Order: C-alpha cells, then sequence, then structure tokens
C-alpha cells in the first residue's frame, strides 16, 4: 500500500479526543481526504486539504505536512456517531486516487454503575438449545464468542455493552472477565 | 532576485472531428525543463533541464498522469467550445492554458495567475486575488457559473500559493547553478551605410539571461525614439537571448550617437559607442 | 503541473 | 478566429566566421494559429536536418518557436528561412543578412 | 447522484459479469474500488473524462469502457475466486477532486454453486435472572450455517422495524475459522423493558435477509436452489 494509515482497531470513550494519522508516498500529491465508512455501507468525506496546516471544521480538525507526506485527522469530543472505519485517501496525480488501509474507530460507552452478568438464554421455554450473553459491563472490558456491541434503549436512555457466546456441545455452561460478574443459577 | 515557474498548454483540434495536438512546456525564470508533445513517441513527459532529471520516476509517472490529464480536458473542451460558438467540425480550432506563480527575492510568494483562452481570444482567467473569475464573453460566463459551483478558485489557489511556490523553491535549489544566475549581455555595434546623406548604426547585445533587457538609443546624451527600429528578443539557442535595436543617423555623425544596456546581470549600465 | 482545480469548460 | 502573420528573424547563434561551425536560426514569433510551416534553405535548397523547439506562447496567446541546424557559414553560400502559415498566400524566404 | 447496480452478486468461476455504475453530476473523474479486510479501498481503474480511461493499482481481471460522461461500468472478464470483494463505484468533479462513492456490490465467485446455503434463524428469549436483576430483557437472535455473507438482520416488533434497544454484530463470523470455504454465523440482541416483553400481546420477530443465487444460474443439485430469501424467527411475550 502507497497510503498507510495508523494500526487499528481504536478504541476512544465519549467526549474524548480521538486521532488517526496518515502517510504517503507521492511526495507530488496535492490533494488529501478523510473519508468515514459505517459497517456495510458507503466512504462519506469528512474533510478535504490541500494546503499545509491545521484546518478546523466543527469537532474536527485535519493536519497536513507535505514535507513529512503525513495527514492527520483529529476528532474532539467523540460522538456515538463517530464509530466507523476511517479511510485516507491521497490523488497520486491524474484519477489515481490511493486509499489507505483504513482505520476502525471505537466510541464506547461511558458505563456509570456497570453491573456484569452472564445470563442464559434458551430458543424457548422447552427448548434445550440456549446460548450465554455477557452483558451490562463498562467498556473497558473486551465454542464461538461474537465481538461486543453497543446497545441504545433511547426511550429509557440507557446503554449498555453485550457480548453473545455459544457452542455445539449440549450442556454448555456459560460459565466456561470482571471479577464481580453475576453468575446465577 | 525574484524567480517564477509557469505552465503553458496549447490543444489544436484538426479538421473533421481531428483529435487534437497537444504540447505543454513548463518554465523556471526563462529555462525550460519539461515538455510534452502528443506527436512524440513516449507519450511521457520530458525533461529539458539538467537538474529535473535528478527526479525519481515517481515523478515522471505523476507529471505524466496530470499533463495527460490536461489534454484529456483539453480535448473535452474543445467539443464543448465547438458547441458554445455553434461551429462547424471542418475548422481547426485552439485550447490555450498558462498558470503560475512569481516569488520575490525572499523567495516567498508574490502573485499567481490561471489564464485560458479560445482561439487566440481571452476566454477566463482567475483574477489576481486568486477567489474571482473574469469571464470575457457569455460562453466563458456560463464556464464562471460552472467552475464558481465547482469550487475551482479555491483549488487553484492552493496550487498556486502552495504547490507552485514550494516545488519552485526546490527547482531553485536543486539547479542554483543555471537557475540563480545572470549572464550579463556581450555587446558590439555594427555600421552601414544607407545612402550617400545617412547610415544605419545597429546595437547589439547578445548571449544575456534572463531574457528581460532594455535597450534605448541617445543622441548627445539624450534619448532618442525617432529613426529607430526595435527587434523582439530572441532566443540563441543555448539558453541565452539576443537582441539588437537600430538608428538611422546622419553620414558623419556616427560619433554622436551612444547605445545604452540596461540588464540585471550588469554589475553598472553599459553605454556603447560606434568604434 | 496543477493536480486540482482544472475542470472542463 | 484570430489569426496573426508570424515575425521572422534569421540569425546565427554567434556572430558568423567563415569557415568555423555555427547554429543557424529561424525564429518565428507573434503567430496564431500554432500550425506553422518553417524551412532553412542553403542556396535554395532545404536543409535536412532540423530541429525545433517546442511550442510555447506569450501573456497575449502568441506563439514562438525556435527552428534550428547545424552550419557553416562560408564566402559563397547563402542562407535563409521559408515560413508558410495560414496567414500568407505565399511562404515567405527571409535571407540571412550576417549583420542582422 | 451516482447509482451502481447490482449490489449484490453471487457468481461461477468463469463467467462473465459486468457492474452498472451512472452518474448524473456531470462528473468528469470516475473510479471503481475493491473493499477488502486489512487493505481498505484499491484502485482498479479509473477514468478522468469520458472517452478515457487509466489503470488502478489492482487492473488485472478487470476492464472498463467510458462511451460516454454518465456510463462508467466494471467488467469481470472471467470471474476468479480471488475477485470476491465489495466493489465501489465513485466520481469526482475532475481528478484531484472529492469522491462521491455509490451504494457499493457484494460480490462473491465461488468454484462451486454447491457451497451456498441460506441461513438457520433461531431467536433466544430472555433470562427470568436478567429480568429480575436489571427490570429489562434482551432477545437474542442467532443466524448460522449461511455461506456467502450477503445477509441482512432486521427486528420486528408486532410487525414494525425496530431500531432502538439494538445492536447487531458488525462482522460475521466464519464457523470454521481453521477451516476453508467456511459457512457464516451472526447474532444480535434486542433489548426491551420488562413489562413489554411480559405482555403476551406483543410478538417479536427477528428474519435475515439472504441474497443468494440469480434465477440464471444454472442447479443440478437436490436441494432447494438457495435463491434470495428471508429467513425469520419469532417469539411470543410471557409472564411467567
Amino acid at each position: 500500500k502507497e497510503v498507510e494509515q495508523n494500526s487499528g482497531p481504536l478504541s476512544v470513550p465519549e467526549g474524548a479526543i480521538a486521532s488517526l494519522n496518515c502517510t504517503y508516498s507521492y511526495r507530488g500529491s496535492q490533494s488529501f481526504f478523510w473519508y468515514r465508512q459505517y459497517s456495510g455501507k458507503s466512504p462519506e468525506l469528512i474533510m478535504f486539504i490541500y494546503s499545509n496546516g491545521d484546518k478546523e471544521d466543527g469537532r474536527f480538525t485535519a493536519q497536513l505536512n507535505k514535507a513529512s507526506q503525513y495527514v492527520s485527522l483529529l476528532i474532539r469530543d467523540s460522538q456515538p456517531s463517530d464509530s466507523a472505519t476511517y479511510l485516507c485517501a491521497v490523488n497520486f496525480g491524474g484519477g489515481k486516487l490511493i486509499f489507505g488501509q483504513g482505520t476502525e474507530l471505537s466510541v464506547k460507552p461511558n458505563i456509570q454503575n456497570p453491573d456484569p452478568a452472564v445470563y442464559q438464554l434458551r430458543d424457548s421455554k422447552s427448548s434445550d438449545k440456549s446460548v450465554c450473553l455477557f452483558t451490562d459491563f463498562d467498556s473497558q472490558t473486551n465454542v464461538y464468542i461474537t465481538d461486543k456491541c453497543v446497545l441504545d434503549m433511547r426511550s429509557m436512555d440507557f446503554k449498555s455493552n453485550s457480548a453473545v457466546a455459544w457452542s455445539n456441545k449440549s450442556d454448555f455452561a456459560c460459565a466456561n472477565i470482571p471479577e464481580d460478574t453475576f453468575f446465577p443459577s | 532576485g525574484s524567480h517564477s515557474m509557469r505552465y503553458f498548454f496549447t490543444s489544436v483540434s484538426r479538421p473533421g472531428r481531428g483529435e487534437p495536438r497537444f504540447i505543454a512546456v513548463g518554465y523556471v525564470d526563462d529555462t525550460q525543463f519539461v515538455r510534452f508533445d502528443s506527436d512524440a513517441a513516449s507519450q511521457r513527459m520530458e525533461p529539458r533541464a539538467p537538474w529535473i532529471e535528478q527526479e525519481g520516476p515517481e515523478y515522471w509517472d505523476g507529471e505524466t498522469r496530470k499533463v495527460k490529464a490536461h489534454s484529456q480536458t483539453h480535448r473535452v473542451d474543445l467539443g464543448t467550445l465547438r458547441g458554445y460558438y455553434n461551429q462547424s467540425e471542418a475548422g481547426s480550432h485552439t485550447v490555450q492554458r498558462m498558470y503560475g506563480c512569481d516569488v520575490g527575492s525572499d523567495w516567498r510568494f508574490l502573485r499567481g495567475y490561471h489564464q485560458y483562452a479560445y482561439d487566440g481570444k481571452d476566454y477566463i482567467a482567475l483574477k489576481e486575488d486568486l477567489r474571482s473569475w473574469t469571464a470575457a464573453d457569455m460562453a466563458a460566463q456560463t464556464t464562471k457559473h460552472k467552475w464558481e459551483a465547482a469550487h475551482v478558485a479555491e483549488q487553484l489557489r492552493a496550487y498556486l500559493e502552495g504547490t507552485c511556490v514550494e516545488w519552485l523553491r526546490r527547482y531553485l535549489e536543486n539547479g542554483k547553478e543555471t537557475l540563480q544566475r545572470t549572464d550579463a549581455p556581450k555587446t558590439h555595434m555594427t555600421h552601414h551605410a544607407v545612402s550617400d546623406h545617412e547610415a544605419t548604426l545597429r546595437c547589439w547585445a547578445l548571449s544575456f539571461y534572463p531574457a528581460e533587457i532594455t535597450l534605448t538609443w541617445q543622441r548627445d546624451g539624450e534619448d532618442q525614439t525617432q529613426d529607430t527600429e526595435l527587434v523582439e528578443t530572441r532566443p540563441a539557442g543555448d539558453g541565452t537571448f539576443q537582441k539588437w535595436a537600430a538608428v538611422v543617423v546622419p553620414s558623419g555623425q556616427e560619433q554622436r550617437y551612444t547605445c545604452h544596456v540596461q540588464h540585471e546581470g550588469l554589475p553598472k549600465p553599459l553605454t556603447l559607442r560606434w568604434e | 503541473a496543477a493536480g486540482i482545480g482544472i475542470l472542463t469548460v | 478566429m484570430i489569426q496573426r502573420t508570424p515575425k521572422i528573424q534569421v540569425y546565427s547563434r554567434h556572430p558568423a566566421e567563415n569557415g568555423k561551425s555555427n547554429f543557424l536560426n529561424c525564429y518565428v514569433s507573434g503567430f496564431h494559429p500554432s500550425d506553422i510551416e518553417v524551412d532553412l534553405l542553403k542556396n535554395g535548397e532545404r536543409i535536412e536536418k532540423v530541429e525545433h523547439s517546442d511550442l510555447s506562447f506569450s501573456k497575449d496567446w502568441s506563439f514562438y518557436l525556435l527552428y534550428y541546424t547545424e552550419f557553416t557559414p562560408t564566402e559563397k553560400d547563402e542562407y535563409a528561412c521559408r515560413v508558410n502559415h495560414v496567414t500568407l498566400s505565399q511562404p515567405k524566404i527571409v535571407k540571412w543578412d550576417r549583420d542582422m | 447522484g451516482i447509482t451502481q447496480a447490482p449490489t449484490s452478486q453471487i457468481l461461477a468461476a468463469g463467467r462473465r459479469m459486468t457492474l452498472r455504475c451512472t452518474q448524473d453530476m456531470r462528473h468528469n473523474a470516475m473510479y471503481w474500488y475493491r473493499q477488502d479486510l486489512g487493505l481498505g479501498l484499491r484502485l482498479i481503474h479509473y477514468s478522468n473524462t469520458a472517452g478515457t480511461t487509466g489503470k488502478g493499482e489492482v487492473p488485472d481481471g478487470y476492464s472498463v469502457s467510458r462511451a460516454n460522461t454518465d456510463d462508467f461500468p466494471l467488467t469481470l472478464a472471467s470471474a476468479v475466486p480471488s475477485q470476491t470483494s465489495v466493489y465501489f463505484c465513485a466520481s469526482s468533479w475532475s481528478f484531484g477532486t472529492e469522491a462521491f462513492f455509490g451504494q457499493g456490490t457484494r460480490l462473491t465467485v465461488v468454484e462451486d454453486l454447491n457451497k451456498v446455503f441460506p441461513p438457520e434463524v433461531a431467536v433466544f428469549e430472555p433470562s427470568e435472572a436478567e429480568i429480575s436483576h436489571t427490570q429489562k430483557a434482551t432477545l437474542v437472535c442467532l443466524a448460522t450455517g449461511f455461506y456467502p455473507d450477503h445477509v441482512e438482520l432486521s427486528w420486528w416488533v408486532n410487525g414494525k422495524e425496530v431500531h432502538s434497544g439494538v445492536c447487531t454484530d458488525p462482522q460475521p463470523l466464519k464457523e470454521q475459522p481453521a477451516l476453508n470455504d467456511s459457512r457464516y454465523a451472526l447474532s444480535s440482541r434486542l433489548r426491551v423493558s420488562a413489562t413489554f416483553w411480559q405482555d403476551p400481546r406483543n410478538h417479536f420477530r427477528c428474519q435475515v435477509q439472504f441474497y443468494g443465487l440469480s434465477e440464471n444460474d444454472e442447479w443440478t443439485q437436490d436441494r432447494a436452489k438457495p435463491v434470495t430469501q428471508i429467513v425469520s424467527a419469532e417469539a411470543w411475550g410471557r409472564a411467567d
């Protein structure tokens, strides 16, 4: 890759500052772009910069340094909508617009009073097929196991983290992590 | 001690939808250093000065990509301008483009320019503020509305105030031995009898750089413009330039005339006499 | 040469 | 459509000295359009190896070109420049004056 | 704007495929990219103006054409499994300016159409311990055993799609990551209040949209042709 970004995934809590950088090999590049991409969506432009120096647009500040062939993006007061894959694009002359490998940024919720627990959920009341739900843990916390996604109950102004796990062997104990995690029986 | 970098572009369509001839040249002051000719075999940007040959292959690829995009843009413009002015396919028409930047003796940005022409006439040009356009005619007013909506002015301003100046300094450093130089003119004078009552004195200035120069005739030490002929400053072919100025004088009064030469490479203004 | 601001008329 | 007839100058790169090699220049400028023909003549015949500079123009959009070739001025040989342009009904021949 | 079609395609190896891309913004420069994990966007081909094209970083296997300003199609001459990717069309006013991207095309090239399977969906009902510990009820939907991963998951309560209280795994996981041609799995959570789940009049449904084989694709197998379908699972509210 002729365009490289800082390797992810990156993790930042809501309200904190996030920073992404980007380097390129063609010293004669004249236009530089910062794109945002949600999961399963199209790249969307955040900012562009042509000249050396800083460029501020709301909570976003872009910095360009042609001498060091360096582009960066500063995000102040990180919002939940800032969670995306960030793509650096540099034009190498003509229509040769080259992108980086992308940097994944996750804006985590601020769980004030986490109550970590692992619950067992069955397909129906009479079914033995079940999954495991690790939920309500703090954002610093991180057989099949999924990644954690942030859930938002907008009607109650409540956010919570959760991960799901399952397996193929029968009587798979979900107890198989915060030390105060609740394991009901 | 001021300098400049300029890029000239020309696209000339051929009769009967004939694909255009494209020629691009790049100048640092009065010194050409790059060229592109659509009729050449390489189909690439080519060096014309030794100090530009020290650039890497990606520099030449990137310049080639950008200059080819210029030609492809002019190729579309020639068809569009044919419709704006309601012209036929039988004729040959020309698109010209020129832009560049000037830096002062401190190598800091002085001014930028970007000018466009169709068939030798002004079309659209970026004003000195690098923020507003000057449309010569109504066809260019349509182009102004398109370019204003596409924010072309701020893109050119970034190039003219940034990229153009930054790479002009890099060129002035890499080729300082030939770019930051001044060749003082070598001067002489020729005499030619015209008739029995008058003759011609011709004042010569040869092998000088840059091309800017002023030749002034004087009679008894006073500037004279009557009975004088100036010729256009011309290149010698080795990187230097030539110019001469002539005056018809009464026969026997050749010694009453002096030629005043002004050039930035001279440590003092030069005065010539027929000897 | 310019890498931006070169648009068709 | 702006059409300008070319200004033509024929000259040598250095002061002409018989028997010493030099360059014969023909500088056309101030013309429009750019399509132009320039031949360098020796005693009325086309000189073979003739090169030219890259097409450029001035602020008023008038093009200029430098045609040149290797030559050795002698006492018996005459040189000229033959220029053809759409603004010319006939090609204009400009003899090389060693004094201009 | 700029539109791209189709948005999902399954191809047998060796077949030819052309993706459409049209733009009515009077943009001169148009682009084609492919997106792969760990590599971001990779420029395939580009076109500075109408009538011209240019090779990008990954030109091999693809070809383009720019007969006019609007259209810029991308053609896969002979489909190769390594061409399985997400393709993005884009355009800009001129070369060097900002690109506006299309919707994107998820494209999978398989050596054998028999490896395509729709998902199996199940809804797992909230735990009694969670309801009594948090006064909230989380439903979990699990889609498994599908290939490729051209899936979309959505929740429906009483016939209307919901978004609040939902989060789905960003990327499907392979059920056999140590093996080849592994089928994928995807999970999602829907969290409602305890009282809303304990109302037996509330009907919860999780449906997984699976984009499968085209109607022109030849199917010489005994099982049902894994065409584009929506597999769903349900759950009814209950107090005790």
